[PDB]
């Protein structure tokens, strides 16, 4: 038994075909599925504390789904409050649930299928030196969580046979003012600069790159959460599985789970079924010792003990001249797959400074 | 061995040898997670205590 | 129109005085149409139902800041959190009160949390320079490993980095340990005397008979201990000499109740100004977009200095946290907490009655015992040391 919520307008017609189209999709012995629709819609947390354990009080369903149209991650909280309290297990496909939140609360069962900061960090270093592009500036704002993405900037290129140089600023104020920004963007030491910032606080400073004018062809760009032309980004292919393998492989994840307590000995977890039928919360075990081989597919997640992915897909994306995302590399258990061939330098992805000072 | 009996006389202390554990002088070298690197051999355990 | 703020408190006879604290506006700044409501309702005796009393009870009143007290039940953190979660989501500012916790002081999942009160985090602050003036130089300190205790021991570090380099040895253990004295073994074994410990309530009993099992508390040894160690079951079974610590302003709600109001009545006359004044959403029926000026008004309350109240020091860091509190240095003198002198952001100490360390001793043991034995390494090199 696995139930889903639906939340958006644009799911809402189309939450119901899927029911039926999934329940033989995967099948195991032991375990049924009969999975559920929500038209609910609503950000204000009414419906997404009374229906769900009306939900649980009438199917007593095992294993809920979540998925956003938004890419507000504010709702992520919310599901981790009910998580650990209910000792249910939640895996979020994508939408709101996709960034990852750490540290997680104890005795919480939150699974999330997205990469960290770091890790999502150093598969870009492959690429600079895949493209010979070793010099590179790390530019950041006030993040909550940006002390972090410097230290792992330089456990790479303090090894290695080859001598890397390194270079940066601390933090930028997008109200300080576009012009008084491009004046402090003049420190800079190299060609290629990284971006890690919040998703409403990046169009102002775009805006005030165009003012500086390091939006072209001449410069480029990696973000890892008015658009210049040659921008990249990991995106752990968040639009690749279509939406009906995304559902089918959450539902893949919970049914292979529940069978790793199960194999042991015969046991019928209901304790979460309930929020209001009884008073105590204390019984509760082996929350996330379960859930370390997660293999479907000719594919592994494993998910760490802390509730995070340790075994991802990424694959970094660029932009086309119409302004679209489009995918050149990936990642594949380190494997490193280039499309778009990489021949000769500074006419792919990159072009110099002036042509005047390029000759072969 | 010579010296470090002339030492112990003099300073007033007791000694107790032991020869080191793997047979090496020491450097400093990576760790696998990230690189909080760390010294090795001889130059290690004087640090480990 | 009304200026109300929303407020959660453990009893309603807490709210009686708190309606007539705010019913004095009248003599504050501006006093122009500024007309403040308590808008309050008793917590929920479970944190499961409360966040069903404040959508449509707070939200739906139109209110912009919250504050929340600890609950007279000993509940663990039970209370904080939901709170913070549920205001949050509208990103509406929301300060509280009687939260000795680290785990409110990160923006990772507590976006806006501002306690007047100081966290056990900055307790080991007061260690460093509580023993500068008593002249030791190396400790250990035997440290619970949770949240807890590592926020501690990271601050420690680089306080003491400065002025001794790293400590001698620091060990953790399990938060529910019993039984386990193996740790123990290398206490008697790094020469310092000068065991911290920052464990939990219950813990304290544990570790405290386990010293006493190895005559670890006789003469000569000096403790320093946090707050937590001494109220409770951990008073029970302790060591002769502790040098732990207390809280003056703490568990007195009264005292903070009407500086909040001050703070939060002065922020809203500070938002009077020629940008947008806009309103925080009202009810919660139907509510996605957040109002702009919402993070704005926690940076007023973050630049907010209030000159009145506990010695006009109402202060916050770059986090919401109470600034050159008071702790009170207490003592252990024959099952009896003699006052021995004060702290107030500087040590200094008047010396009422007499210190009794640990074992009797009059005067203050140092702790250091240098050893005599060695152990000496060695390598095979044929001209200088054959094998």
């Amino acid at each position: 038994n696995v139930a889903l919520v639906f939340s958006g307008p644009a799911y809402a017609a189309e939450a119901a075909r899927l029911g039926p189209a999934v329940a033989a999709a995967v099948r195991s012995p032991g375990l049924d599925v009969r999975p559920v629709a929500l038209v609910l819609n609503g950000s204000d947390p009414r419906s997404l504390v009374l229906q769900l354990c009306d939900l649980l009080s009438g199917l007593r369903v095992h294993g809920v789904v979540f998925e956003d149209d938004s890419r507000a991650p504010a709702v992520a909280p919310i599901l981790d409050f009910l998580s650990a309290q209910t000792s249910l297990p939640i895996v979020a496909v994508h939408g709101g649930a996709a960034l990852v939140l750490t540290p997680k609360e104890k005795g919480s069962t939150f699974l999330q299928l997205g990469s960290s900061t770091e890790q999502q960090l150093q598969v870009i270093f492959e690429v600079l030196e895949e493209y010979d592009w070793t010099s590179f500036v790390a530019v950041t704002t006030r993040a909550p969580g940006h002390r972090a993405f410097l230290s792992y900037i330089e456990v790479l290129t303090d090894g290695s046979l080859v001598g890397w140089e390194h270079r940066g600023a601390l933090t930028l104020d997008p109200g300080a003012g576009e012009a008084v920004l491009s004046a402090q963007l003049r420190s800079v030491s190299a060609q290629i600069r990284l971006l890690f910032c919040a998703r409403e606080e990046a169009e102002p400073v775009f805006r005030a790159a165009e003012e500086a004018g390091l939006t072209g062809s001449g410069y480029v760009w990696f973000m890892v959460g008015p658009l210049p032309a040659g921008l990249f980004a990991v995106r752990s292919a968040g639009w690749r599985d279509d939406l009906a393998r995304r559902v089918a492989a959450g539902v893949a994840v919970v049914a292979r789970g529940a069978q790793a307590l199960l194999r042991d000995y015969g046991f019928l977890p209901e304790l979460g079924h309930d929020c209001r039928a009884q008073n105590r919360t204390h019984r509760g075990e082996s929350l996330h010792r379960y859930f370390m081989n997660i293999t479907w597919d000719n594919r592994d997640y494993s998910f760490n003990e802390d509730g995070f992915l340790v075994n991802p897909s990424l694959v970094v994306i660029s932009l086309t001249r119409d302004r679209t995302w489009e995918v050149v590399g990936s990642w594949e258990q380190q494997t490193l797959r280039l499309k778009y061939p990489l021949w000769s330098r500074y006419g792919r992805f990159l072009q110099p400074v002036d042509d005047t000072q390029h000759l072969t | 061995i010579d010296l470090l009996i002339k030492l112990a006389r003099t300073m007033n202390f007791t000694y107790e040898v032991h020869l080191v554990a793997d047979g090496k002088f020491g450097t400093q070298e990576r760790v696998n997670n990230s690189n909080k690197k760390e010294w090795n051999g001889m130059m290690g355990e004087l640090l480990s205590g | 129109k009304i200026v109300n703020i929303g407020a959660v408190l453990s009893t309603r006879k807490h709210e009686q005085m708190f309606r007539e604290a705010v019913n004095q506006a009248n003599k504050r700044h501006g006093s122009w149409k500024i007309q403040l409501n308590a808008t309050s309702v008793t917590h929920k005796p479970n944190a499961i139902q409360m966040a069903l009393s404040v959508c449509e009870d707070l939200i739906s009143s139109q209110v912009y800041a919250i504050l929340v007290s600890h609950p007279p039940t000993p509940n663990d953190h039970f209370t904080p959190t939901p709170v913070s979660y549920t205001a949050g989501f509208y990103r509406i500012p929301v300060l509280g009160l009687t939260t000795r916790m680290s785990i409110y002081s990160d923006k990772s999942i507590h976006l806006s949390f501002l306690r007047t009160v100081p966290p056990y985090s900055h307790q080991s602050s007061v260690w460093f320079e509580m023993m500068r003036v008593y002249s030791w130089n190396h400790i250990i300190l035997l440290v619970s490993d949770d949240h807890e205790g590592r926020a501690a021991q990271k601050r420690l570090e680089t306080l003491l980095e400065e002025r001794e380099s790293k400590a001698e040895k620091v060990l953790q253990f399990d938060p529910g340990t019993k039984n386990v004295t193996a740790l123990l073994m290398e206490a008697k074994e790094l020469e310092a005397r000068v065991i911290i410990l920052s464990a939990s309530e219950d813990d304290a009993a544990t570790v405290y008979r386990a010293a006493a099992m190895l005559n670890m508390t006789g003469s000569g040894y000096v403790w320093l201990v946090g707050e937590r160690e001494i109220s409770g079951n951990a008073l029970r079974y302790a060591p002769d000499g502790i040098l732990g610590l207390q809280l003056i302003n703490g568990k007195n709600e009264s005292a903070h109740i009407s500086d909040a109001v001050g703070v939060v009545a002065q922020a809203v006359h500070e938002l009077l100004e020629k940008e947008n004044i806009t309103d925080p959403p009202r009810g919660c029926v139907g509510n996605t977009n957040i109002w702009k000026t919402g993070p704005l008004f926690k940076r007023v309350l973050m630049s907010s200095k209030y000159a009145d109240g506990v010695t006009g020091r109402v202060e916050f860091n770059e986090d919401g946290d109470r600034k050159f509190a008071n702790y009170s240095i207490m003592n252990l003198q024959n099952r009896k907490l003699v006052q021995v002198g004060i702290y107030n952001g500087t040590h200094v100490i008047p010396n009422d009655r007499k210190i009794i360390w640990p074992g009797g001793e009059t005067e203050k043991p140092r702790g250091y015992q240098m050893s005599t034995r060695l152990k000496i390494v060695t390598i095979h090199q044929e001209p200088f040391v054959y094998v």
